[PDB]
């Protein structure tokens, strides 16, 4: 049950890059945000993020007097911005909190991690996160995807493939502002049930 | 800052005419006509005026859709929800229009029409299945609305009348 998820994530983490590497077979291409495959693994990824955060990193609300007349479609909104801040040059950091259309801390988490793909870098932020494991303990709970010391070691060694692509992710979009079902139901704080 | 141009593109059968139609006059009809070409009305709410352009979705009216988009206020890209067969062209024209140069920074307001459907996608799932996080350039937000029972008709036009 609190674990029920991990499968689930390992599985579209390593489905959807297998699919990516397949299509970029041309392998002197780009993978951007105009593929399905690329935006499942960016959910895939986020989820990991999101399981077994600790409920008081999970929002109402992303931020900003964005209308919520529409978006009857409530969301939670989980929030770990000062986790990748930690880890962080400060001039990634000060780009992402300039940009002109990310605006929220749920923005800027999202903006952050197409960034670190674009850059090759997502193997090496998740081995400092998982060197400071004391601010790990502040976001998440023990039952976590990343204080899971065998799935982390899973995560870097499917991390470290990654560098087989050559990605051009948007990391700037007013979308990244707020989030979307998909990752929150990867990570189990939602129902996979409502995917349809 | 109280006139203001916007131009309604998206794929045929989406509801472009309708909101048009809702929008000016607040008539709602089950049987309508293809676009041929364009269609324009004028409408005033409160002390702004729009004149709306309502560009024809078929295949053979799309390569208009770049020219009537050059210099408005935002433009509205409608989706019917409840089409998941076309999500894919709609996807591909968006991302097509949107990679015109003289159409840079121009706001985009992204509606998923006909909510009032049984099984309509709602805007987080449009969001997701259109790849709107592709588009970087501008302000881009998407709504889910209905022109038959007038679901976020009001809060379309606030947002569209934000940028007069
Ligand atoms: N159920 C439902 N049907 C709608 C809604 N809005 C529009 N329709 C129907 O969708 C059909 C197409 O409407 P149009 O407004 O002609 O679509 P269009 O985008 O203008 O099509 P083109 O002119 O070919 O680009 C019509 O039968 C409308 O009655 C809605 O909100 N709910
Ligand atoms: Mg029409």
């Amino acid at each position: 049950d609190p674990q029920a998820a991990i499968p689930v994530i390992k599985k579209k983490l390593v489905g959807s890059v297998k699919a990516l590497q397949k299509q970029y077979v041309s392998l002197d291409t780009v993978v951007t945000s105009e593929d399905g495959d690329a935006n499942t693994m960016c959910s895939a990824l986020e989820a990991v993020f999101i399981h077994g955060l600790h409920a008081k990193h999970i929002r109402a609300e992303a931020g900003g007097k964005r209308k919520k007349s529409a978006h009857q479609k409530p969301l939670p909104q989980p929030v770990f911005w000062p986790l990748l801040k930690a880890v962080t040059h400060k001039h990634i950091i000060s780009e992402l909190e300039h940009l002109t259309f990310v605006n929220t801390d749920v923005g800027r988490c999202r903006a952050w991690l197409r960034l670190a793909l674009n850059d090759g870098l997502m193997e090496c932020y998740l081995k400092l996160l998982l060197q400071e494991q004391a601010r790990l303990h502040e976001y998440y709970q023990p039952t976590a995807l990343l204080r899971d010391a065998e799935e982390g070691e899973f995560l870097l060694s499917f991390l470290q493939g990654l560098t087989s692509l050559s990605f051009e992710l948007s990391y700037k979009s007013a979308i990244l502002n707020e989030w979307t079902l998909t990752p929150l139901a990867l990570s189990g704080l939602c129902p996979l049930s409502e995917l349809d | 800052k109280e006139e203001m141009e916007l131009t309604l593109v998206g794929l045929q059968y989406s509801g472009k005419t309708t909101f048009v139609n809702v929008i000016a006059s607040g008539q709602f009809s089950e049987d309508m006509i293809p676009t041929v070409g364009f269609n324009m009305r004028k409408v005033t709410k409160g002390n702004v005026t729009i004149k709306i352009w309502d560009i024809g979705g078929l295949p053979r009216f799309r390569s208009m859709w770049e020219r009537y988009c050059r210099g408005v206020n935002a433009i509205v890209y409608m989706i019917d929800a409840a089409d998941r067969e076309k999500i894919e062209a709609s996807r591909n024209e968006l991302h097509n229009l949107l990679d015109k140069p003289q159409l840079q920074g121009i706001p985009v307001l992204v509606l998923g029409n006909k909510r009032d459907l049984p099984n309509a996608l709602d805007e987080k799932q449009l969001i997701e299945k259109m790849n709107l996080s592709a588009i970087q350039d501008r302000e881009i937000c998407c709504y889910s609305i209905s022109c038959k029972e007038k679901d976020n008709i009001d809060i379309t036009l606030q947002w569209l009348i934000q940028h007069s």
